[PDB]
């Protein structure tokens, strides 16, 4: 294989000290790892394919001059994308973020029958089309 | 071995018989375009947007309705399919109005998006367009029917899901119109859902009109607290303000629906809010103060009272973290008078066994039942999404439903056995003919409403219903794993309080009136100052000034369910948590942090300083409270029934009357909804009228 | 404009203004929206 | 041909494919994947140990002669175990052709400096170190090049916030510019723009 | 295995620790020049205590590669100071002189806002 | 139009006005509160209703491509006018 | 100073809770008869180690692990709690 002499390191991978993040935004943050829910206003499912990581929402207040929404949270907009739940968890662990994982919610397969609309003796008979 | 082999663009997929072409493409991750098809509605096949080419078949088929046949190769991207989509999209847009800038659907419109992905990029329609009159169907759903594409989703939803047959089509051809023909309001507890299913801007939220565009909103996935179903929701916020509530799919709870109160009562969060601590001044009036001063006043009283001199009542919207914090604080002055407004009989097992106060069959288990007996409940209004599940099973599983109580309109036909509670005696003994139907049933389900347990004879009713359930379950007919006895709760905080060892009801407080009363969001008015010693020191903690706050000595502004990460347990015993969508207003604070801060001032510091720590505390009291999205089964029905028969209590003669008889009683049932201006318009509409 | 005058509108300023910065007529920004959260107003009478 | 559709060049596509196989046959020890894009760009994906050998061969071999290092950059992909993709874009004036060589690394694995092969790489690797935090072994002078002195973090990482963590102002009490945690009078507004409908079937991924 | 990795400079923590102590000595001797050269208003004692505080906060590391990068970054920081690429503002940014002390107890945080 | 609050501050066409105890009105001392005095709600109401002889009429706001997207307005209801969603002009069917 | 509340945590299926499950099925009803006004909260949750919690006056709590206990050991563990205050 390699000509480069490797070493053995059994430490858990932790990069908190070399990321430059302030202490406040490592230990007091909660990361949420989830697959986004489908926007119920539309039938397209293409935004439910990937895993996302977001952070706990913090205060927003009104700017005295204009009424704009101010924030002191540097992570308020950070959203990361991941192929699998395991990739998202691995990223959160090595960055030292506490996290919750929410299992993916796949719609269950349905039994669809057009003929059922015209049942002779069942309640599925439609009164209109 | 019943699966057949079909191909999607040449890739083999094995599907069960009856699978449609559209469902076969789903299995390989290909989403066929659609407008009329909805997987939770009856197939319609009228929009023709799902047309697809079958290899070697000269005619395109409607993928949403065509059953796939063995060996078929579905070409989802052939020129023939693409030309069919372009042709259909062209017809849809010919008469559609140029409304996108003024239409609320813009930015989350399936017509816009499928036009971009599957339609042409230009128009060759050189005529004038159709224009249609608008229909008024109430104060929740705005109609701009010139945008309607006649997909009939709303008609099929109203008929099949909501059980209302007010929507139809009138006329013929290009002038065919969706509506009610006469002037009629589509007032149903599930009406707001026709906004979501409508693919276009024809049906939109009237309260939401013009306020935001979809791309600019932030989505906070959360839980509903308007009832005990625990509907999953998305809270849309923009620049720190709540904008709307949308459903979030959960197959085992609300599917993809929510009730109108869940959808539209959020505007009550902007009114009558408690934003600053308040104390009584020398003139006996509530005046704003600091957190330091308000807590010092409360801490001083708490340090001078012990035992039965201290008590607490928890209202219907309190979270588990706040409940456990208050219980721990009152336990540290050796007080056990931790009460809830909602009664649940303490006779027999009481709250010792979870199975005694849960919906043991679970919401999704209704679809497996073959008989349902409803007792003293109007599920249509107490748990609208649970009632929709019953109608779904009534529709598709031919479920038999019987009701003991007032004959309310459940949106499906049922068997009314009467309203006297003595019928429960007949069914148990076998005298009643319906007793035989339960014995026949393989999977009977008996549901007792928490509202029926507010009667002074609630222990007798629960014993009677449990006697019916146990005579059935421990006998031939039902498997060992099928659970028959169910309680249907209507209060979001009730099950968590029971899990934590609270006393249900305020009988304990009435027996031994206290000198210091904590009202934790308690706005039912069950205990007023006429029931307390003249000098009672009342502390109200909550988010709305309503019933509890006016009579308090100290007001501590807490947060609403949109403003905290809090645990709620639904009627099945499933623990779920909200997420912060916006922070609490003004000086309001997370509710468990108020109690934790109070304990530090009082010299009784609780042993948790973070949310995770107070949740570790929840695990020590009831481990299921931190098992989020899991339903933990509860056993020992026989033991509960043995303790239930020890004391025989006599049923009262008065018939079972649900607190909610008509839709007008549905809209306002808690502090948030009572402050909602939208809910007030709904009450006016159903009472006065459209005028 | 003596040859091709501008189209007349009722809302067009009849009196043009020069740059008002640094004077008492200067523009001062402010939020044009109304208060969003209404706070509860306690009753003006003692409990009892 | 179609006036709005970019025309394909099949001769260049075949030439680049044949040369890609040529490279993979000569350096099997390092080449992991070779691909040619539909707009005719050749990418050689290699094991990170092959940086110096592969780049040296491409520069000096008679049938390659990629004398010019057009650009050297990195890409951060948090979902990968080796989140950092290192991209070398090379130009051959002799054969009027371009090639892209890619490798990978994580936060703790050094990459070998290519300054011996291309002296152009000196500042490009300082920029990668500064912006991504990738260390380059045996670099003559590796240090920040674009960020402020003492700046903490690597701002082109996908998990570094757009507005950073600190901001500057002049403070009259201490008579100097000072750094303080970032507060924004108007928060940056995140927009969700992705359509929930698939745009490109040709790129669909297995479920 | 997946634990067989490429080192940066140190093949184990004992080699890494030597580099840490060498970096610490270099910083320790630089502080008097830095205070003089940048005409800082802090004492040499304050500067050296700040150096010790920075080393202590990373005392819990057990991965030699992480320690290697900490030393690499620490040496870049030292070079910026010695060569006077930094200005006095950059040196004084370690001391947060204009930042008010944020409360640390539960009650004090409770009174001011919503953050834990 | 432009009315005034009890404190003397003008009310904007969006209804904005600092209340009595709002310190933020200090920003207007020695300066002024910019208010636009042509309230569009009052101006559109002055316009007369167009009488047309058909069930459906179209509006593009006038000026062709200088107006708004062309929309078609149904005039079947006789208890109200048809209003243009873009420019607010009103139409009424004559006779029928 | 006396006992205020009893909580029994256990799993529905794990063998480590088999004795606790036996105690409930055989003896809980009799235990509740003798102690009519004592809360005895039985809370089942999958994959938890069984435990007995006793809450005494002024919020003091003791927990006893019941892992792999027999029904009789559970009885004696409950007897000590009911008898000895804390
Ligand atoms: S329904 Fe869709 S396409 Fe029609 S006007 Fe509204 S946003 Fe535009
Ligand atoms: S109103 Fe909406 S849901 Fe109903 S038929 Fe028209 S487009 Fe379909
Ligand atoms: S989705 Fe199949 S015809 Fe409408
Ligand atoms: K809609
Ligand atoms: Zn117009």
């Amino acid at each position: 294989t390699r000509d480069t002499q490797l070493i053995t390191v059994d430490e858990k991978l932790d990069i908190t000290t070399i990321t430059g993040v302030p202490e406040e935004h490592i230990k007091t943050r909660k990361a949420r790892i989830f697959v986004p829910a489908r926007n119920n206003m539309q039938s397209g499912v293409n935004n439910t394919k990937k895993w996302k990581m977001e952070f706990d929402t913090r205060e927003r207040w009104e700017n005295p001059l204009m009424g704009w929404a101010s924030t002191a949270d540097p992570l308020s907009n950070l959203v990361l994308t991941f192929s699998t739940k395991e990739d998202a968890v691995a990223f959160a662990e090595k960055n030292g973020w506490s996290y919750d994982v929410e299992e993916r919610k796949v719609p269950k397969p349905k039994s669809k029958s057009y003929g059922a609309n015209f049942s002779w003796n069942k309640r599925t008979r439609v009164s209109t089309k | 071995s019943n699966l057949i082999e079909v191909f999607v663009d040449g890739q083999s997929v094995m599907v069960e018989p009856g699978t449609t072409v559209l469902q076969a493409c789903e299995k390989v991750g290909m989403q066929i375009p659609r407008f009329c098809y909805h997987e939770r509605l009856s197939v319609a096949g009228n929009c023709r947007m799902c047309l697809v080419e079958i290899e070697k078949a000269p005619k395109v088929v409607a993928a949403c309705a065509m059953p796939v046949m063995k060996g078929w190769n579905i070409l989802t991207n052939s020129e023939k399919t693409k030309k069919a989509r372009e042709g259909v999209m062209e017809f849809l847009l010919a008469n559609h109005p140029l409304d996108c800038p003024i239409c609320d659907q813009g930015g989350e419109c399936d017509l816009q998006d499928q036009s971009m992905m599957f339609g042409s990029d230009r128009s060759r329609f050189l005529e004038g367009k159709r224009a249609v009159e608008d229909k008024n169907i109430g104060p929740l759903v705005k109609t701009i029917m010139t945008r309607c594409i006649q997909c009939t989703r709303c008609i099929r939803f109203a008929s099949e899901i909501a059980g209302v047959d007010d929507l139809g089509t009138t006329g013929r051809g290009n002038d065919m119109q969706v509506g009610t023909y006469i002037e009629k309001m589509f007032m149903s507890e599930l009406s707001g859902n026709i906004i979501d299913i409508c693919p276009v801007g024809a049906l939109t939220s009237k309260p939401y009109a013009f306020t935001a565009r979809p791309w600019e909103t932030r989505k906070t996935e959360s839980i509903d607290v308007m009832d005990a179903v625990g509907s999953n929701i998305v809270v849309s916020t923009r620049t720190g303000e709540v904008m709307r509530i949308l459903p979030r799919m959960h197959e085992d709870i609300n599917e993809e629906w929510i009730s109108d109160k869940t959808r539209f009562a959020y505007d009550g969060l902007k009114r009558q809010r408690l934003t600053e601590p308040m104390v009584r001044n020398e003139k006996g009036l509530l005046t704003h103060t600091t957190w330091e001063d308000a807590l010092s006043r409360v801490a001083g009283m708490l340090q001078s009272f012990q035992g039965n001199d201290v008590a607490a009542i928890a209202g219907g919207l309190v979270d588990a973290e706040a409940l456990i914090a208050l219980k721990d604080l009152l336990n540290r002055v050796d007080s056990d008078t931790l009460c809830t407004e909602e009664v649940f009989p303490t006779a027999g097992a009481g709250t010792d066994l979870r199975s005694n106060y849960l919906l043991n069959t679970t919401i999704a288990g209704v679809e497996e039942a073959d008989v349902v007996l409803l007792v003293g409940t109007n599920p249509r209004f107490e748990a609208p999404l649970f009632n929709a599940r019953i109608r779904k099973s009534w529709l598709h599983n031919d479920l038999k439903v019987a009701l003991i109580g007032s004959p309310v309109d459940l949106t499906y036909r049922y068997d009314h056995l009467g309203d006297s509670p003595k019928i429960l005696q007949d069914i148990a003994s076998g005298s009643h003919p319906f007793s035989q139907v339960l014995q026949e049933a393989k999977k009977p389900m008996v549901i007792l409403g928490s509202s029926a347990l507010q009667r002074n004879d609630g222990a007798a009713i629960l014993a009677a219903v449990s006697n019916i359930a146990q005579k059935i379950r421990t006998s031939s007919g039902v498997t060992g794993d099928w659970k028959v006895m169910n309680i249907l709760h209507r209060i979001a905080s009730q099950v968590a309080a029971l899990d934590l060892g609270y006393k249900p009801g305020v009988e304990a407080i009435q027996k031994n009136p206290p000198k210091m009363l904590f009202l934790l969001g308690a706005d039912g008015g069950c205990i007023t100052r006429q029931d307390l010693p003249k000098d009672c020191f009342i502390v109200y903690q909550g988010h709305h000034g309503d019933v509890g706050a006016p009579i308090a000595d100290v007001i501590l502004p807490g947060a609403a369910y949109t403003e905290k990460s809090a645990t709620y347990v639904n009627t099945e015993g499933r623990a779920q948590q909200t997420k912060v969508a916006v922070t609490p207003p003004g000086l309001a604070r997370e509710d468990w942090k108020i109690i934790r801060a109070l304990s530090e001032i009082a010299g009784m510091t609780l042993p948790y300083d973070t949310l995770d720590q107070v949740r570790n505390r929840l695990e020590e009291v009831s481990p299921n409270l931190v098992r989020y999205d899991d339903v933990e089964g509860a056993n020992y029905f026989q033991q509960a029934s043995e303790l239930s028969k020890l004391v025989n209590q006599q049923l009262l003669a008065d018939p079972l009357v649900p607190p909610q008889l008509t839709i007008k009683d549905f809209y306002m049932t808690d502090s948030i909804s009572r402050a909602s201006q939208t809910m007030a318009k709904c009450v006016k509409a159903v009472t006065e009228g459209a005028h | 404009p003596t040859v091709k005058p501008p189209t007349a509108r009722k809302f067009i300023w009849t009196n043009h203004k020069f740059n008002l910065s640094g004077t008492p007529q200067q523009y001062v920004p402010y939020s044009t929206t109304r208060k969003k959260i209404q706070e509860w107003v306690p009753p003006s009478t003692p409990y009892k | 041909t179609r006036p709005t559709v970019r025309p394909r060049n099949d001769v260049a596509h075949k030439q680049l494919s044949a040369f890609g196989e040529y490279v993979a046959e000569i350096l099997p020890k390092y080449v992991q994947q070779v691909q040619v894009s539909c707009f005719n760009e050749l990418e050689i994906c290699i094991h990170p140990d092959g940086v110096i050998p592969v780049l040296t061969f491409l520069r000096d071999h008679s049938n390659a002669q990629f004398k010019s290092l057009a650009d050297l950059t990195a890409v951060d992909i948090p979902t990968r175990q080796n989140r950092f993709e290192i991209v070398y874009n090379l130009l051959s004036l002799r054969f009027n052709s371009r090639i892209r060589v890619k490798t990978y690394t994580d936060e703790l694995t050094p990459i070998e400096s290519s300054v011996p092969v291309y002296k152009a790489a000196n500042w490009y690797e300082r920029e990668i170190w500064d912006m991504f935090g990738v260390f380059f072994a045996n670099h003559p002078d590796l240090r920040r090049i674009l960020t402020d002195y003492g700046f903490e973090g690597h701002p082109f990482r996908k998990d570094f916030p757009l507005s950073g963590y600190v901001e500057l102002r002049y403070d009259d009490e201490v008579k100097r510019v000072v750094a303080e945690p970032v507060e924004l009078a108007q928060e940056f507004r995140k927009f969700d723009l992705n359509s929930p409908w698939e745009a490109f079937p040709a790129y669909r991924q297995p479920p | 295995a997946s634990t067989s990795v490429k080192p940066i400079f140190s093949r184990d923590m004992n080699e890494a620790k030597r580099r840490v102590r060498e970096l610490y000595r270099a910083w320790y001797r630089e502080v008097p020049n830095t205070v003089h050269l940048f005409q800082l208003d802090i004492s040499v004692k304050q500067g050296r205590d700040k150096v010790r505080e920075m080393f202590k906060k990373n005392a819990h590391i057990t991965d030699p590669r992480v320690v290697d990068l900490l030393v690499i970054k620490g040496k870049m920081e030292l070079e910026e100071t010695i060569k006077v690429w930094k200005q006095r503002t950059h040196v004084m940014r370690f001391f947060h002189e204009t930042e008010a002390p944020r409360p640390k107890d539960f009650l004090s945080k409770f009174y001011v806002g919503h953050d834990p | 139009g432009v009315r005034t609050s009890p404190t003397g501050e003008k009310v904007t066409h969006t209804g904005q006005v600092y209340d009595d105890g709002d310190y933020r009105k200090v920003r207007f001392v020695g300066r002024q509160k910019e208010v636009n005095e042509n309230f569009a709600i009052d101006l559109i109401a002055e316009q007369p209703v167009s009488q047309v002889g058909s069930r459906v009429i179209s509006c593009d706001g006038g000026g062709g491509a200088l107006g708004h997207p062309r929309v078609y307005i149904n005039l079947d209801k006789e208890t109200k006018t048809g209003t243009c969603g873009y420019c607010g002009l009103q139409f009424r069917q004559q006779h029928h | 100073l006396g006992l205020r509340e009893i909580r029994i945590h256990l799993c529905q299926r794990s063998p480590g809770s088999q004795g606790v499950r036996d105690f409930i099925e055989k003896r809980y009803v009799e235990l509740k008869k003798a102690n009519p006004d004592l809360p005895i909260l039985i809370r089942e949750c999958s994959d938890v180690q069984p435990k007995l919690w006793a809450r005494y006056a002024f919020g003091q709590e003791k927990n006893v692990s019941l892992n792999n206990f027999s029904a009789d050991q559970v009885t004696r563990a409950l007897e000590n709690v009911l008898s000895s205050k804390a």
